[PDB]
């Protein structure tokens, strides 16, 4: 028949450490993966006007390189003889200048290059066998014609694309896309030249995000003069830098279940109090919060309070008050 | 005979006793205590841990191919197997005589062959070489820094402590106590698992292929061997984080990261510990080797702390929860006492009823040589152990003594003799040999043959078998040492020390009714024997213990609740039990514990709890405070709902359970082979020991009380997916359940990783059922998709005695003795409980010690009684000697009303004394036999055996009665004193020595104030028959 | 007499709250994975009128943004030289007008754009090379047309995807297709950007559900002019749905032993009495009872355990069943 009262709520005097919720930046230091690819604003793809027989081809393969006016290959292509005529036949007889004029724009529609007209007016023979070269110095990475072969308007006879500035590309993970989006400066490396590492200080950051692995697209571009940077290189792209201001706690202070996330805060006695807490991110061991705690407040760095493999983490925060 | 070959060699043998006397003094310094070597020892305890979290099969299968293995290995008998939540205890059992080891090293052949069959992760762990009882010196580790945690508390005792500590010699474990034990844990969302399509198994195998070193062989530089070396070991959470789980033909790869959040936390918790109510804290256990010594092992210890002051870190404080020593020397220091109190009041007896500076210290001196003698001998035996062996050295003293006093004076008047006669003004050195040697013919023989019966009356003793044996074996020995060797000093050194070197208001005090008691010798003979009639009827006032409840400083209260209950919960009723107990003025420091240690010692569940109280010492106690009153006041502070509390001494518990299982000192257990019948039985008898008056409270461990949440995958079901039953499991094991996956390498740590959900997937049967599962074909599913759940009762633990389920039943009495409540208990139970199908019942605890120590007393009395005979026939007359087994028993009667007085009960500790009480008669019959027989061998002898004339034998009587009294009435002098600090239950075992000693106090007093008239009085009528 | 006294110091010791029994309805709370997406309605594939040949094409690939206007490439189409030129023929020989347009009617279902014929009538002047423009604000995702080549009627010259009210799309699985009602609410969130909170426009339950994953398809349209969401992003969708009424209590207070279920009652008289009910459903930390309690009673949310087992040992739990 006791009266003897005792305080239920749970108590910690022999054990507690706490730390002061500052306020501060979310730091940085990631490497991205990067490649090194062809340009694609340096993009050639060649093919005949109009139909034909192949008359040879230069000794050109996928793979080679090729400076703009090299020559591919030379075809008979028939589809222009009737018309050049008409033109021929009407200096012949002295037709009106407009006459001529016409009936030689006509050819231009026709699909015969400006260049090979020229090529008319000036011997005043027929044209039947036309050359197609490279219209761009870069990588023949297709050549669809051969030898022997004819020769369809819609056959590519050459993919010729270039690396005179050279692109780069690194992914990035979706997680921060809120801090790549004002980022500033990033270090350009890539392992087959430890010298060409530059710093890159303009990019593009694409608007979408490759879903098999979720990451951004960075696009960056670098000068080739030499030939230096090969597309198929692996490159690497770091960043180091710091966020805006934000509240920073510990990340081990935080108390996260799968749904509800918050903190045990230490009040101005010694009393436990734990209070819901908005999330940020974290980064490199503390973590920003959106809102829930004043600046300067006192909080335990640790879940090490709730046995992990038991407990409610709902009832055990309980526990800890009334 | 042997005693002029001694005065022959007067010197030399003087001082081999007084050299066999510091020897003797150093044949002790060994010496410490262990204040019990009173344990069990034929079971070797093997612990499996975690194999699977299912207490019908994982511990139905560990006490299965486990356990048929231990029925092939040889010395078997028993295979007891607690089974419980992932923890398999197995407790093989065997012949008490059975060496220690010998058990060990058989057990130890099937332990090897099964440890095959096990799960990947499962070691069957044997036992330390320590037992229960060996739990020493406890301590919690606190910082009120806030510097460090419980996390780095935990992590200090296993990776430094426990190390500094466990090298101390003769110590067998130190094992971790509560604490929290850091966990890397990788919490994986199964929303990034679908988002990335990466399936759990992915992760937990990506995991694995990540965290460790490889070595490369050498290369020969410089004509010098190179070393190659690879790194891996995960020490960073960044290495976690860029574990690699899949990558692009682009060279982009998917992380750990990118699934998974990667925390430290808390490991599982096995058992929680929390100090003085005011914070969870870490804490080490010292266990001790079985065998040795307890305090030399505290001590090197203690040194050993200080040795780490400039070592731990600032802010952490060993603060110690109990110490063995504080007790021990308690203990040993009341005995020394003792020992050192009834030496001089035997200096002031020898001196009270001899008026001679000489003559005191001639019977003073048989005792520093016959102290030390004891001490010889109690190296055969060792006095390492027990205050039995000193208590058997204080229980004795008196008769020690005995034996020099009582020749000294028949040296005495037999010099008043040669003096009358002979004048008085020449007297040389061949005069006072003559009379040292006549002294020593005539009550020569009659003492020793003496001293042979009590120690043939204790032999007896030497068989009770076990802890109580042991209890008083050494006290069996240490009497039988000091006492048959004093009888060796006293034949070859008393004599030669003592030659070398108001009793008138008493002998008319007595002789005066003296001449009554030949009125007529028969009716006076009668009128006696009737005074053992008045003792037979008030036997039936006290009762009887097993053993004298000794109290310790030291103070453990197990409060006991139904099965069920949640780690977080219980270690939340601990921390509110604490704030109470401490709540109360004497205690000092309260160590809370649920659950069990890191230790194979400790199978107790979450939902019991061992809170160990030191009250401060008895100098700071409230006025009017007692032990007993303050147990009083901590049952009605410290109360809970659905709570029982049992309170119990530190000790005595381990023991208790180490002898028969049982936690309290009222024990009934109910085996069973089914399940739902031993429940039964246990809840039945649950609730007829509250109605008893005799209890604090009573409460029956349950088994069946389990709560579980079941998954019954559906083969049919889970095929649609393409999953096996073990592909959904994943899922449980270690999805929902947060299974152990790895171990980071930290130096000289190591720390566990595992995966897991984050908790709210997990959260209820609800959220089990909607569980999301990421199917092999990649299909978005849940778990109640491939299974149904449902909630049910189950095996809370199975419980195993003998191969044969069974359950504890935990009693508490203690306002009320407890032989009176055990026999109400099961009056009560057999005549309302009722008999139930197949389903034993039987008492345990301390009732089940005490019935073995009964049985083989109807065998310990006649096995005195067939030696004592052969003893009686120093005097050869046969009609002579069937006398003395009847002047015993008034000396017994005496043993009995004095227990009443005193308020004792019938113990194995009175037992001895009663025994140790008859063990005076043969001496007694001795110092009075032989005056009777002298008298009519005397001169006036000449007198009786030619004729009659009563009024003759009568004047040999009356003068072997002035001649008795001297050295008579002085050695019961000495006896009634070392009666009086035996009786004293003040101190630390001083209770204990009290039972066993009223026995011979009352037994005592009886005999000289009886078997002074009667022996003479029955011999006056026995002479009247051959005549 | 049923239930069980408890000394009221002891109860207080043990830390025993109590919350009230309320009828009403359960709010089921879960969470689903989603992919942001590109809008469907947003989607134009720029296909050539008829067939030239590439006379120019501007810095742009795939994965590139363009606008409403941005220049694609350039083109020479000559079909519709005949036409034109017909038509500035008899502007010089002045023409009735219903002979006039009669030809630009030719000119338009022909294929030349509308703008295009409207650039002929303002100059005179035939219309030869031809310049194809971004009809839409998007991202180019398909570019089959560079430099030097032909163009056919039937290249995808630019397929532009739009994403301004960018759709998310949500996974449930099927078993859980109850989850989902009208009066269902939704939060959406993307882990890209934890500083944006989105604003849901519309969700929609589609009609079938995709075998090769066994998931209904939830599509939320989503604000996102700062373009913050881009397609392929992660996104979380929360649902809440509310349930048909019922009583209510924390769940923390419900003791459920697979045979049975139930609470114990905090009597007026301080007594705590155990009462069997009917559970229907559970969710975010409340379970709905279906019957068993009246609204007003109170229910024991803490040391419910002990205080269970003290009515267990008390009887009172063999009462309970026996009476009813
Ligand atoms: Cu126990």
């Amino acid at each position: 028949a006791s009266g003897v009262r005792i305080d239920p709520t749970q108590t910690q005097n022999l054990g507690v450490k706490t730390a002061t919720v500052t306020r501060g930046p979310l730091t940085f230091a990631q490497s991205f993966p990067a490649n090194v690819s062809y340009n694609e604003y340096q993009y050639a793809i060649v093919q005949a006007r109009a139909a034909g027989f192949i008359d040879k081809v230069y000794p050109l393969t996928v793979g080679d390189k090729v400076q703009k006016g090299t020559p591919l290959l030379d075809l008979t292509i028939p589809d222009w003889v009737e018309a050049q005529s008409e033109y021929l036949l009407l200096r012949e007889t002295g037709g009106t200048a407009t006459q001529t004029e016409g009936i030689l724009e006509r050819l231009r529609l026709a699909g015969m290059p400006e260049a090979d007209i020229r090529r008319l007016i000036a011997t005043q023979k027929i044209q039947t066998r036309f050359t197609l070269k490279a219209p761009i110095d870069g990588v023949i990475t297709a050549f669809d014609l051969r030898a022997g072969m004819n020769i369809a308007k819609d056959n590519v006879v050459a993919k010729i694309q270039g690396m005179d500035p050279v692109w780069v590309t690194a992914a990035i993970p979706e997680s921060i896309a809120w801090l790549v989006k004002d980022a500033s400066q990033f270090t350009l490396t890539v392992p087959a030249r430890p010298d060409k590492t530059l710093t890159i200080r303009k990019w593009t950051l694409l608007p979408g995000v490759d879903a098999a692995t979720r990451t951004l697209q960075l696009r960056l571009e670098v000068d080739n003069a030499d030939e230096a940077l090969k597309p198929g290189m692996n490159a690497w792209l770091q960043l180091n830098t710091a966020s805006e201001p934000m509240l920073l706690i510990p990340s081990q202070a935080l108390i996260d279940t799968g749904s509800e996330q918050r903190v045990i805060t230490v009040d101005a006695d010694g009393r436990f109090v734990p209070k819901r807490v908005a999330v940020f991110q974290a980064s490199q061991g503390v973590t920003a919060l959106r809102s829930g705690l004043a600046e300067g407040e006192k909080v335990v760095s640790s879940g090490l309070f709730l046995i992990d493999s038991e407990a409610n983490i709902s009832g055990a925060l309980e526990r800890m008050r009334s | 005979w042997i005693i002029r070959r001694s005065v022959a060699n007067r010197f030399l043998v003087l001082m081999g006793a007084l050299f066999l006397s510091i020897w003797g003094t150093w044949t002790i310094i060994n010496t410490p205590v262990d204040a019990l070597p009173d344990l069990s020892d034929v079971q070797v305890i093997i612990k499996t841990s975690y194999p699977g979290q299912a207490p019908q099969i994982v511990e139905n299968q560990v006490t299965y191919p486990l356990t048929t293995t231990m029925l092939s290995v040889p010395g078997a008998k028993t295979v007891r197997g607690f089974s419980q939540f992932g923890d398999s205890y197995v407790y093989v059992i065997f012949e008490d005589g059975t060496d220690p080891y010998w058990a060990r090293s058989r057990v130890l052949e099937y332990l090897n062959q099964v440890q095959g069959k096990l799960p990947a992760g499962v070691s069957a762990e044997l036992g330390p070489d320590a037992t229960g009882v060996g739990w020493i010196y406890e301590y919690a580790l606190v910082d009120r820094s806030g510097k460090h945690d419980l996390a780095d508390l935990r992590s200090l005792q296993d990776w430094f402590l426990k190390y500094e500590l466990k090298t101390i010699p003769d110590v067998a474990e130190v094992a971790s106590v509560g604490g929290v034990v850091k966990e890397y844990q990788v919490v994986i969302d199964p929303q990034r698992l679908a988002q990335y399509g990466i399936s759990l198994a992915e992760v937990k195998s990506a995991l694995d292929a990540s965290n460790q070193e490889a070595g490369g062989s050498s290369i020969e530089l410089a004509e010098a061997e190179y070393m190659v070396r690879a790194s891996g070991y995960l020490q960073t959470l960044d290495d976690f984080n860029h574990i690699v789980l899949k990558a692009s033909e682009n060279g982009v790869p998917v992380y750990l990261r990118d699934v998974a959040k990667v925390q430290i936390g808390p490991e599982m918790r096995r058992g929680i510990a929390e100090l003085n109510g005011e914070g969870e804290v870490a804490g080490g256990v010292v266990i001790l080797r079985s065998g040795k010594n307890a305090r030399e092992v505290i001590a090197a210890v203690k040194d050993k702390l200080e040795t780490l002051k400039s070592s731990l870190p600032e802010g952490v404080e060993i603060v110690t929860t109990y110490d063995r020593s504080q007790l021990i020397d308690r203990a040993i220091d009341n005995l020394s006492g003792k020992l050192l109190e009834e030496f001089i009041v035997v200096a002031v007896v020898c001196a009270l009823f001899l008026w001679h500076v000489r003559s005191a210290l001639v019977a003073i001196i048989s005792l520093p040589l016959g102290l030390c003698i004891a001490f010889i001998v109690m190296h055969f035996q060792g006095l390492n152990a027990n205050i039995m062996s000193l208590g058997g050295i204080a229980i004795a003293v008196g008769a020690m003594v005995d034996a020099a006093i009582v020749m000294i004076e028949n040296a005495h008047k037999r010099l008043e003799e040669w003096q009358h006669q002979h004048p008085d003004a020449t007297l040389d050195n061949k005069t006072r040999w003559q009379v040292i040697t006549d002294a020593s013919v005539e009550v020569g023989p009659a003492l020793f043959i003496s001293l042979l019966i009590i120690t043939l009356s204790f032999i007896p003793i030497f068989t009770l078998e076990g802890q109580e044996g042991r209890l008083f074996g050494p006290l069996a020995f240490t009497k039988t040492y000091a006492m048959a060797g004093a009888a060796l000093l006293a034949i070859v050194v008393i004599p030669i020390l003592m030659g070398y070197w108001l009793n008138r208001f008493l002998i008319r005090v007595y002789h005066p009714l003296l001449l009554k008691v030949l009125h007529w010798p028969k009716t006076t003979l009668l009128v006696a024997a009737l005074s053992v009639l008045t003792v037979l009827w008030p036997l039936n006032k006290v009762g009887g213990e097993f053993l004298p409840q000794i109290n310790e400083g030291d103070l453990l209260y197990m409060p006991s609740t139904l099965p069920g209950i949640s780690a977080a919960e219980a270690a939340s009723m601990l921390q509110k039990t604490d704030k109470l107990i401490m709540s109360v003025p004497e205690v000092a420091r309260v160590f809370g514990k649920t659950g069990k240690a890191e230790t194979a010692t400790d199978s107790a569940p979450l939902e019991m709890v061992e809170t160990t109280i030191q009250l401060k010492p008895q100098e700071q106690w409230r006025p009017g405070m007692t032990m007993d009153k303050i147990i009083e006041e901590l049952d009605n502070t410290v109360r809970l709902p659905g709570l029982a509390n049992l309170w119990v001494p530190p000790i005595r518990n381990r023991i208790d359970m180490l002898s028969t299982g049982i936690k309290s000192p009222i024990g009934i257990k109910v085996s069973g082979t089914v399940l739902a019948d031993i429940d039964a039985m246990a809840e039945q008898i649950e609730e007829v020991a509250r109605t008893v008056p005799g209890v604090a409270s009573a409460l029956a461990e349950r088994l069946e009380g389990g709560r579980y949440i079941n998954v019954e995958i559906n083969r049919e079901k889970a095929a649609r997916y393409g999953m096996t039953v073990a592909d959904v499991q994943l899922f449980v094991t270690s999805a929902v359940g947060g299974a152990m996956v790895g171990e980071t390498v930290e130096g000289i740590a190591r720390y566990p990783i595992n995966l897991r959900y984050p908790q709210s997937w997990r959260d209820s049967p609800q959220a089990l059922r909607q569980l999301p599962i990421l199917t092999p074909m990649k299909q978005q599913i849940t778990l109640a998709d491939v299974a149904d759940i449902k909630v049910s009762t189950g095996p809370s633990m199975l419980k195993t005695e003998n191969a044969r389920p069974t359950s504890w039943i935990y009693i508490d009495a203690r306002d009320r003795d407890m032989v009176s409540v055990v026999h109400d208990l099961q009056k009560a139970i057999a005549e309302k409980v009722q008999l139930k199908p197949g389903t034993s019942v039987a008492f345990s605890g301390q009732f089940e010690l005490l019935e073995r120590a009964n049985h083989k007393l109807k065998l310990m009395v006649p096995m005195t009684l067939m030696i004592i005979f052969v003893l009686l026939y120093a005097f050869r007359r046969v009609g002579e000697a069937l006398l003395i087994i009847s002047s015993v028993p008034f000396a017994l009667v005496g043993g009995i009303w004095l227990l009443w007085w005193m308020g004792f009960h019938l113990s194995v500790a009175t037992g001895t004394g009663f025994i140790a009480l008859a063990g005076v008669a043969a001496e007694f019959g001795v110092v009075m036999l032989m005056y009777l027989r002298h008298a009519i061998e005397a001169v006036p002898s000449l007198n009786n055996p030619q004729t009659f004339s009563e009024q003759k034998l009568d004047e040999a009587l009356y003068h072997g009665a002035v001649l008795r009294v001297r050295p008579k009435a002085m050695t019961v002098a000495v006896i009634i004193a070392g009666l009086l600090p035996i009786l004293w239950g003040t101190g630390a075992g001083s209770e204990v020595m009290s039972r066993i000693a009223a026995p011979m106090i009352g037994g005592m007093i009886t005999a000289p104030l009886l078997s002074l008239f009667i022996i003479p009085a029955a011999y006056k009528l026995m002479w009247l028959h051959r005549h």
